[PDB]
């Protein structure tokens, strides 16, 4: 928040007007899925595929 | 609880039912309930209490 | 909730109060007494002057 | 005549109850 | 090297700054159970005024 | 040393900060629960005698 | 709805009576009427019932109980 | 006739009760 002053000889302030309290927010928001998909046959993992990790 | 009441038959006595409790009336009066033709349906009692 | 206190002088016992005003930032105090007064019978005094 | 609901028995007991318990060899048993 | 006590008491001020900004809530309900227990008017305290 | 002698009731470590506990803590919601529901009861009770 | 209740309150000027059926219309319409209009006020707390500790309230900012009326207080009249 | 409705005698009960739990290594359990 942020606010304002007012200056008086004597302090009385029962004519002027007052600060108000305005309140306000940021909004954050979230995206889309990032996705890595493979796949590979049974057979070939049995025969051609080695050192997977 | 507190007592549930018609608007016609209540009122007008509000100040004698108010202070039931700090003086001690004899007694408390009310009214019956009637039908639009002025027939008497229901007796003096309050409709019902509340839970 | 307003700041009091009392004081005594010949007998008598006076109530002050102290508070203020905000808005306008002032402070002001007062002080209180009542009074009551009764006449018993009014054949047991009055006015006397010198005759002459 | 007035009446008292269970609910407001009931929780006084309870809290009644509850008070004295959360409020507490030989030397180990003392709190 | 801080040759003024101007500078050093400004290190001061900070230095109890930071020691009270962690050190709120447990102070406070310390404070609060205190009260609660002792003061003869406090276990009713933050609603002393309603109607 | 520091000649500041500190006196803990119940202390514990839990995140980054110290806490400490005594023996009136536990039981504030009970107490001013009671509080409330007698004095329910005694208004409910005065409001009407007979 | 508003047709319906005219003529209910106007019938009686050309001196004729309603039939049933016109008056069981009345009241649907009515009813029809009254159904988009409820209020059900949803009762409050009461004021000085407690908050949970589990709330976490704080010093400064008050809510040890839930909010209600808070007194006017003058120095001027006595009122006491 | 006249009756005493239930809250009345609660509230005795309740008062009874408390005035004498709140008014009151042997020496230490004392008062």
């Amino acid at each position: 928040h942020q606010f304002s002053s007012l200056r008086t000889p004597t302090g009385d302030i029962s004519g002027q007007n007052k600060n108000n309290l305005i309140s306000g927010k940021a909004t954050g928001r979230v995206g889309n899925y990032i996705t890595v998909a493979v796949e590979y046959q049974q057979l070939e993992e049995a025969i051609k595929l080695n050192q997977l990790e | 609880q507190i007592p549930i009441v018609g608007m016609e038959q209540i009122r007008g006595l509000e100040k004698h039912w108010e202070a039931r409790n700090k003086k001690r009336p004899a007694f408390l009066p009310l009214r019956e309930v009637r039908d639009k033709s002025g027939n008497i349906i229901a007796g003096a009692t309050p409709a019902g209490y509340t839970q | 909730s307003i700041d009091s206190a009392v004081a005594t002088y010949e007998g008598f016992s006076i109530r002050v109060h102290k508070y203020a005003d905000g808005d306008a930032n002032v402070q002001k105090m007062r002080f209180d007494l009542l009074p009551a007064y009764v006449c018993f019978n009014p054949h047991m005094g009055g006015q006397f002057f010198g005759n002459p | 005549p007035a009446v008292m609901n269970q609910a407001l028995a009931a929780l006084l007991q309870q809290t009644s109850a509850d008070i004295q318990e959360v409020t507490g060899m030989n030397r180990a048993d003392m709190a | 090297m801080a040759e003024t006590l101007e500078k050093k008491h400004e290190r001061i001020m900070l230095r109890f700054d930071r020691a009270y900004s962690p050190q709120k809530e447990v102070r406070e309900k310390c404070i609060e159970a205190t009260r609660f227990a002792r003061v003869p008017g406090g276990q009713w305290e933050g609603a002393t005024a309603a109607g | 040393h520091i000649p500041l002698i500190p006196v803990y009731g119940k202390r514990w470590f839990i995140d980054d900060i110290e806490r400490v506990e005594g023996h009136i803590a536990k039981a504030m919601d009970p107490q001013r629960l009671y509080n409330l529901q007698v004095s329910m009861l005694a208004d409910t009770a005065a409001q009407d005698p007979g | 709805a508003v047709g319906y209740q005219l003529l209910l309150r106007m019938l009686s000027d050309y001196s004729l009576e309603p039939t049933p059926q016109v008056l069981s219309n009345a009241q649907r319409s009515y009813d029809a009427l009254m159904t988009d209009t409820l209020v059900v006020p949803s009762m409050r707390r009461r004021g000085d019932f407690p908050v949970g500790q589990g709330n976490k309230y704080d010093v400064f900012t008050s809510d040890r109980y839930y909010p209600g009326d808070l007194p006017l207080i003058d120095g001027d009249i006595p009122n006491a």
